[PDB]
């Protein structure tokens, strides 16, 4: 969307950026649990 | 890549004398005169 | 190339205008110009850098 407004790597059609198949807030969650652990022992 | 079909085209575009060169006597090979014409329209096809 | 058509200030040097001559150009020599005013008149000038 900001590219529109206006890097473009969709724009050149070239190569596309892929997903890291984890998202930020499922990695916390991630972290979360092994922070539960590290408490726990 | 589904690039979007071309559409919409926006186009941005004197009449130099060509008399010198077709008129008067013609020099050497060795004596060739070039003349250089910028900005101008040209009528390649009556030459 | 002239400053002063697009950037005085700067200096910058954007071409104003072409000669159109052929040949090439091998040598070149300094003109001087000498100023006829009488003594009062006489004023200091700026020295060209080449």
């Amino acid at each position: 969307d900001d590219c529109m407004q206006q890097i473009c790597a969709q724009y050149v059609a070239g190569y596309k950026v892929l997903p890291p198949l984890m998202d930020v807030n499922m990695e916390a969650a991630y972290t979360s649990s092994l922070l539960g652990s590290i408490a726990g022992v | 890549s589904f690039e979007a079909k071309p559409s919409g085209s926006v186009v941005e575009q004197v009449e130099c004398d060509f008399s010198p060169l077709l008129s008067g006597t013609p020099p050497q090979v060795y004596n060739f005169k070039r003349l250089v014409f910028t900005n101008c329209n040209y009528n390649l096809t009556k030459l | 190339f002239s400053s002063r058509y697009v950037d005085l200030y700067g200096g910058n040097m954007f071409q104003f205008a072409t000669l159109p001559v052929y040949d090439t150009i091998k040598y070149y020599s300094i003109i001087p110009h000498s100023i006829r005013s009488i003594q009062s008149d006489r004023k200091a000038w700026a020295a060209f850098y080449v």
